[PDB]
């Protein structure tokens, strides 16, 4: 209400809402989102087309670290990174796996990284065709670039799932951050298991005078 | 790596040897520049200059 925004497209969802931290980029998005959304809208995606543009409602000042995955779940995105409302997708369990080896926590019924003190979860791209990973790249290339270079005014520290999906990631950045590209937690001999990712972090964020990342607040009990 | 226990080592020395910061030789100096050093390459930035 008070610092949500809107911007209207000429393509579903039509309606775009923003918190104020976001309003230096919109103009561009409109743009960009106005001349591919067609083309891009033909296939059913995922999440919906109403979902797309829900993580731009968190505010960005408060933010210290972004997780970064490539794009949503090919099926069952709900337009926030990394959610599973039911706890049911590998990427999430892993990491719940990770985060309960480094805090101890042994009893839980689910995890979230949104609600994290200071963590922002992302996907480079917003969408992707049902089923189908990385089906979107092409459509969404301009903005994603836009988008995540937004971010990283803000974040000290960005850390990216997926050797492969980011190898080049710091082309797609003008101006250098902290930067960590880890393992995509379903991967060949669970080499995210021995990952120290989330530890990592925490140290060059206090390399940084910030303050560490509590990752057993994303708990879900 | 990276992202191995390794490097988790080498930043808690460096984030070791940034709170005191009084080394007293030339060694201690040396291997805290050549910490940086090897930080700044490999998470391409981070919060700590060379001394």
């Amino acid at each position: 209400q008070d610092p949500m925004n809107s911007v209207t497209v000429s393509h579903a969802p039509y309606t775009i809402t923003y918190h104020d931290d976001w309003e230096p980029v919109m103009s561009q998005l409109v743009e960009f989102y106005n001349e591919v959304a067609s083309w891009l809208l033909r296939d059913e995606t995922s999440p919906i087309p109403d979902k797309f543009f829900i993580q731009l409602k968190q505010p960005l000042r408060n933010k210290r670290v972004c997780v970064c995955g490539i794009d949503p779940y090919p099926k069952d995105g709900t337009g926030v990174p990394f959610e599973s409302p039911n706890f049911t997708k590998k990427s999430i369990k892993e990491i719940a796996s990770s985060i309960s080896r480094l805090t101890g926590v042994i009893d839980y019924k689910g995890y979230n990284l949104n609600i994290i003190d200071g963590v922002i979860p992302w996907n480079y791209y917003l969408s992707c065709k049902l089923g189908e990973t990385k089906s979107h790249a092409i459509y969404w290339d301009k903005i994603s670039k836009l988008l995540l270079q937004h971010i990283t005014k803000h974040v000290s520290v960005l850390y990216c799932l997926g050797k492969t999906d980011f190898s080049n990631i710091a082309a797609k950045l003008e101006s250098p951050v902290t930067t960590i590209v880890g393992y995509h937690p379903a991967a060949r001999d669970r080499q995210f298991e021995k990952d120290r990712s989330f530890e990592i972090i925490n140290v060059l964020l206090e390399l940084d005078n910030k303050v560490p990342i509590n990752w057993a607040q994303g708990f879900i009990y | 790596a990276m992202t191995s226990s390794a490097d988790l080592t080498n930043l808690k020395e460096l984030l070791s040897l940034y709170k005191s910061l009084r080394f007293s030789d030339s060694a201690a100096i040396e291997k805290y520049n050549s910490l940086v050093e090897w930080g700044t390459s490999t998470y391409w930035k981070i919060g700590v200059q060379k001394v």
